[PDB]
C-alpha cells in the first residue's frame, strides 16, 4: 500500500486550514497513530490572522473541535474546527492519501471508556501543563476531551487550551503538545 | 512539481518582483489544490510567515501586514499550472527567503526563492 493505515493526520506542515474566529486563520497540525488499544497523538495550533495573532484582553480559552461519524469519518463542518478543503487521512509520503478511511473506528476514542454523556467526568480527560509560544515562563494548560462534542453513533476529540488571561497582546501558538487515548476498536 | 529550481532574484527599490512558481499536475494528484507562500523576513527573526493563499479555489490575503496590497498571483488562471506572484514596490525589508508550496494530494512540491532588494538599482 502507498499509504500507512495506522496513521491519520493533518499532513506535517498544513497551511491554514481552520477558520476559527475568521477565515482560514490558523494552522492545526494533528497526527494520530495507532497502537493497539491507543492512540499516540501530537497537537499543536497556531494562530495566523485576525485575533488569533494579539490575545484579547477577555479571553481566557481557545479550542478546537474534531468530529467524526459512526465510521470514524471526519465531518467538515460545525463544530469541526478543519475546514472542508483541509486535507485528513491517511499518511503518504508528507501528504495524504486520497482514500476514504475504512479502520476509523481504530483511531477513535472508545465510547465505553468514554461515554456520551460522560464529557465531564474527569476520566474522559485528559489534562496536562504546557507553555504558551514554548516560553516557560508563560504556563498554560491543555485538555483533551473525549466524545464531548458527539452527535450518536458518533465520536469526537476536544482541544482546551486554557489560562490564557494574563497573556494579552500576544500570538497564540502551542508547542507541540502529545496525547493519548483508548481506542473503539 | 514545481518546473524552476531554488533561485536568487535580485532587484531594485521601488521595482516589482515576479517571482515564478509554475506546476505540473499527476493524474494520482486528485486532492484539492492548495497553494501557499510563505516568508522568513531577514530583519526580524520570525519564520514561514503566510503570505497569501489558494484554497478552495479562493485567493486568501492580507497575513503578513508589512506586505499588505502588495502581493498577487500573476497568473489569470492558478490551476492552469501557474502560482507565481507579483510583490509591487519593492523595499529593503522586504529581503528574505520566499516559499511557494503547491500541493495536490498526494502530490506535493515547494520552492524557495531568495529575494534581494537593493538601494540604488544596481548589480553591476
Amino acid at each position: 500500500t502507498p499509504y500507512d493505515p495506522l496513521t491519520l493526520w493533518t499532513t506535517p506542515d498544513p497551511p491554514p486550514n481552520c477558520s476559527l474566529i475568521q477565515e482560514l486563520d490558523a494552522k492545526l497540525t494533528l497526527c494520530l497513530t495507532k497502537n493497539g488499544s491507543i492512540v499516540n497523538g501530537i497537537v499543536s495550533l497556531v494562530g495566523v490572522k485576525g485575533n488569533l495573532l494579539n490575545i484579547q484582553s477577555t479571553t481566557t480559552t481557545v479550542g478546537v473541535h474534531l468530529v467524526f461519524d459512526e465510521q470514524g469519518r471526519l465531518i467538515t463542518s460545525t463544530p469541526t474546527a478543519l475546514v472542508p478543503q483541509a486535507y485528513w487521512g491517511y499518511r503518504q509520503g508528507q501528504s495524504v492519501s486520497t482514500n476514504t478511511v475504512t479502520n476509523g473506528l481504530g483511531f477513535m476514542p472508545n465510547v465505553s471508556a468514554y461515554p456520551r454523556p460522560n464529557a465531564s467526568e474527569a476520566k474522559s480527560q485528559m489534562v496536562s501543563l504546557t507553555y504558551l509560544q514554548g516560553d516557560t515562563s508563560k504556563p498554560i494548560t491543555m485538555k483533551v476531551a473525549f466524545n464531548g462534542i458527539t452527535s450518536l453513533n458518533g465520536y469526537s476529540l476536544t482541544f482546551m487550551w486554557s489560562g490564557l488571561s494574563n497573556y494579552i497582546n500576544q500570538p497564540f501558538s502551542t508547542p507541540s503538545c502529545s496525547f493519548s487515548y483508548i481506542t473503539q476498536e | 512539481g514545481i518546473t524552476t529550481p531554488e533561485e536568487m532574484i535580485e532587484k531594485a527599490k521601488g521595482e516589482t518582483a515576479y517571482l515564478p512558481c509554475k506546476f505540473t499536475l499527476s493524474p494520482e494528484d486528485q486532492g484539492p489544490l492548495d497553494i501557499e507562500w510563505l516568508i522568513s523576513p531577514a530583519d526580524n527573526q520570525k519564520v514561514d510567515q503566510v503570505i497569501i493563499l489558494y484554497s478552495g479555489d479562493k485567493i486568501y490575503d492580507d497575513y503578513y501586514p508589512d506586505l499588505k496590497g502588495r502581493v498577487h498571483f500573476t497568473s489569470n488562471d492558478l490551476k492552469s499550472g501557474d502560482a507565481s506572484i507579483n510583490v509591487t514596490n519593492l523595499q529593503l525589508s522586504d529581503i528574505g527567503t520566499y516559499q511557494c508550496k503547491v500541493k495536490k494530494a498526494p502530490g506535493v512540491a515547494n520552492k524557495k526563492i531568495h529575494l534581494v532588494v537593493l538601494v540604488k538599482p544596481s548589480g553591476a
